[PDB]
């Protein structure tokens, strides 16, 4: 649901959409990194748990929409890019 | 070469350094230095 | 001062309100002219013979 | 002689040697040709002693830098260093609560867009060089 | 365009798991190998522009130029596919869902290690130039 921005979440969101208390969330992740589905890390200096969400799946066309626009983000981006490089060094390009 | 711009115009071998640092600092260095024992 | 400015006198105490900075920098994001920058370089290296 | 007797009563924290100094030279300090020392060195003698202060400890007191800078006076010790902090003298700051004057923190400076800056400055000065030594020698 | 040769290989399987049964033509990349004496009856040929090795820094913005110039050309073309992979044309692929997937929340972000870091080795990759 969050697009890997701050995917350093801590145990209370965790703990109130899985309705698990708190001391069970680090016996649920353990188990969760043992799957294999994620090979996250757990803090605890901050309390918040570290994602690096491996294993994808199927998805809808509703999340394929903002999949295609963060594409074409990526692609205006990448190209506009490309026309300052090509801009500054043009002269020296030949 | 001269500019047309004049108004006007040994003891030591090298020792401005000591003496910008340390001019008159009790060069003895005995008598407090060594003598804070009766002080203290 | 306390009609023109703030320094209002309240509980025998004033407030002053803090105007420092709070700007959260990354400094990774003026990466354009740091290539600008090697990129103008190499152009005068070269180009002149 | 002159100068290096002026630069001695400076740099030190005494006034009357330096007074006799001033009144004995001050023939030549008008031969030479510039007047405004008369206003411009009780600025610097009266800042030299807080910018040594400051360079030297890392936190003082204003009671104490009172008495060390023979002021009698423990209430424009805060003044002095907000006009020290003012005029670039050093940058510190006073806690207005008891009398704590602090200093700086980091010494980072390496992995902090420091050097690349004047690096900057390095490389288009001395290319400048190169073209212009360049151009000044093939004339035949 | 930047388009060499393309391969692929004899594969016979069912299809996927849940689909009918097919061939399912499989790619095996490719390349343009090229061995001695062979070279010299190609660099013979060219004399033309004959592109020496290591340029003299301009070659290398070229090679960033038209190396970049076939990324956004891959966006293009993966624009043009999803702009018509659900737009109702084709049965969509169940494997090619998960393998788009695994790509967008998979790339690095920054941090504050990765500027500590390069600022440190920027300036130490920077001053012996200087």
């Amino acid at each position: 649901t969050r697009p890997a921005n701050h995917r350093q979440l801590t145990f209370e969101e965790i703990a109130k959409s899985a309705k698990i208390t708190v001391n069970e969330v680090e016996l649920l992740v353990m188990k969760a990194l043992s799957v294999g589905l994620v090979k996250g890390s757990i803090d605890e200096v901050d309390k918040r748990v570290h994602m690096t969400w491996v294993q994808p799946r199927v998805l809808d066309l509703q999340q394929i929409k903002g999949m295609k626009d963060r594409l074409e983000f990526w692609c205006t981006d990448v190209k506009s890019m490309e026309m300052l490089v090509e801009h500054q060094a043009h002269d020296i390009l030949t | 070469m001269s500019e047309k711009k004049q108004p006007v115009d040994e003891d030591n071998w090298d020792d401005d350094n000591v003496e910008d640092d340390f001019s008159n600092q009790l060069r003895a260095e005995l008598e407090k230095h060594g003598y804070k024992m009766e002080t203290s | 001062y306390a009609k023109k400015r703030g320094w209002v006198l309240g509980p025998n105490n004033y407030y002053s309100f803090a105007s420092q900075q709070q700007k959260p920098e990354d400094t990774t994001i003026p990466s354009t002219e740091l290539a600008k920058q090697v990129i103008e370089y190499a152009r005068q290296l070269e180009m002149i013979v | 002689m002159p100068y290096f007797l002026l630069t001695q009563a400076v740099r030190t924290g005494n006034l009357a040697k330096f007074n006799q100094v001033l009144d004995q030279f001050g023939e030549k300090f008008q031969a030479d040709g510039t007047y405004t020392l008369i206003i411009r060195l009780r600025h610097n003698v009266i800042k030299t002693g807080v910018r040594m202060i400051s360079l030297s400890y890392s936190r003082i007191s204003l009671a104490d830098i009172a008495q060390k800078l023979q002021l009698d006076s423990p209430e424009d010790a805060e003044f002095i260093v907000a006009k020290a902090i003012r005029d670039g003298v050093i940058e510190a700051s006073i806690n207005h609560e008891k009398g704590y004057v602090q200093s700086k923190e980091m010494i980072d400076i390496y992995s902090t867009r420091e050097p690349q800056l004047a690096f900057h400055q390095r490389i288009s000065f001395c290319l400048d060089i190169h073209n212009m030594s360049v151009k000044a020698m093939r004339f035949p | 365009l930047g388009l060499p040769t393309e391969a692929y290989i004899s594969v016979e399987e069912v299809h996927d798991d849940g689909t009918p049964t097919s061939k399912t033509f499989e790619h095996v990349t490719s390349e343009i190998g090229a061995e001695e004496a062979e070279e010299v009856g190609v660099e013979h040929l060219l004399r033309d522009i004959k592109d020496t090795t290591v340029g003299t820094l301009s070659q290398r913005i070229t090679n960033q130029v038209h190396g970049l110039k076939g990324l956004n050309s891959k966006l293009l073309d993966i624009r043009s596919y999803l702009e018509k992979v659900a737009t109702g044309k084709l049965p969509i692929n169940h494997q090619i869902i998960y393998q788009l997937q695994d790509v967008f929340n998979l790339l690095p972000d920054v941090s504050l290690q990765e500027f500590v870091k390069a600022f440190y080795l920027k300036t130490n990759d920077q001053m012996v130039v200087v």
